[PDB]
């Protein structure tokens, strides 16, 4: 699984990762919350405010 | 001190240029109430929106302004007269950036980036991982440009 | 500094958050907490560093 991403601040100081790309690549992996988790974890690292995803 | 006036001013020498008699006035607002994403707008005097940007300032790690472009476009039939490049020129000096990222590769994003490369805007056009376009700002070129003279901006708006 | 970022918003045709009298009331018996503070709330944030002014001494 991958998350490429790159933290950033707006005007406002609030910290946005800006998300290139997501996967769970593993067919095993998927359907159990697995980038869930990854998130929680992205979220607390860099204490986001919130999460932009640039292709939808 | 870049005020939005400093646009108009150039555009006024572009329409005198091209003999186009319509006052174009420049609008730089949240693209929709309580937003940090803003939009450039050019109006004419009916106030029918001719070109706009939407984009949002931001901040990377090492403190460097990137401005992040949703939506470029040159509505009115204005096209081909380096439009476009003026409104960059002057969005690049007022939000002192560093670089512009366009989140969508449209054809147009391309020709446009690649166009703003000729005119000396940007060093460096380059498509990333994500397929966003990444173009890094030519800071010499951009001085050279909003010299008092006029002399490089006049040459940049007459061809 | 903060003063002159509210007047060029003012020129520029933006919304004032407050007036240019009102805010040099404010400032005037505001701590530099207080008006650092006030300035955000009004998106006015100017560069300003009194510690690069300082004596040698």
């Amino acid at each position: 699984a991958n998350v490429i991403f790159q933290p950033i601040q707006d005007r406002r100081g609030r910290t946005i990762l800006l998300v290139r790309d997501q996967n769970t690549f593993g067919a095993e992996l998927r359907q159990k919350r697995l980038m869930t988790l990854i998130h929680l974890w992205l979220v607390h690292r860099f204490k986001a405010q919130a999460v932009h995803y640039v292709t939808p | 001190e870049v005020p939005r006036k400093l646009l108009e001013e150039w555009l006024a020498m572009w329409s005198g240029h091209y003999q186009l008699k319509d006052k174009l006035r420049v609008q730089l607002r949240p693209q929709r109430a309580g937003s940090e994403v803003l939009e450039l707008g050019i109006h004419g005097e009916s106030d029918d929106k001719l070109a706009n940007v939407i984009f949002q300032p931001i901040q990377d790690r090492r403190g460097r302004t990137i401005l992040l472009v949703r939506d470029q476009n040159t509505f009115g039939a204005l096209r081909q007269k380096r439009l476009m490049t003026l409104i960059h020129l002057w969005l690049v000096h007022r939000f002192k950036a560093q670089a512009v990222h366009y989140v969508t590769p449209t054809d147009d994003n391309l020709y446009q980036t690649s166009k703003m490369k000729s005119h000396g805007i940007f060093t460096e056009v380059n498509q990333e991982v994500g397929e966003i376009i990444v173009a890094e700002v030519n800071h010499p070129r951009i001085a050279e440009l909003l010299t008092p003279d006029r002399v490089a901006l006049r040459k940049l708006i007459t061809k | 500094a903060v003063a002159d970022v509210l007047e060029f918003g003012q020129s520029e045709g933006e919304p004032i958050g407050m007036a240019p009298e009102e805010w040099r009331a404010f400032a005037a018996r505001a701590s530099l907490h207080a008006a650092r503070a006030k300035a955000k709330e009004l998106g006015a944030d100017p560069p300003w560093d009194c510690e690069l002014a300082k004596t040698p001494e």
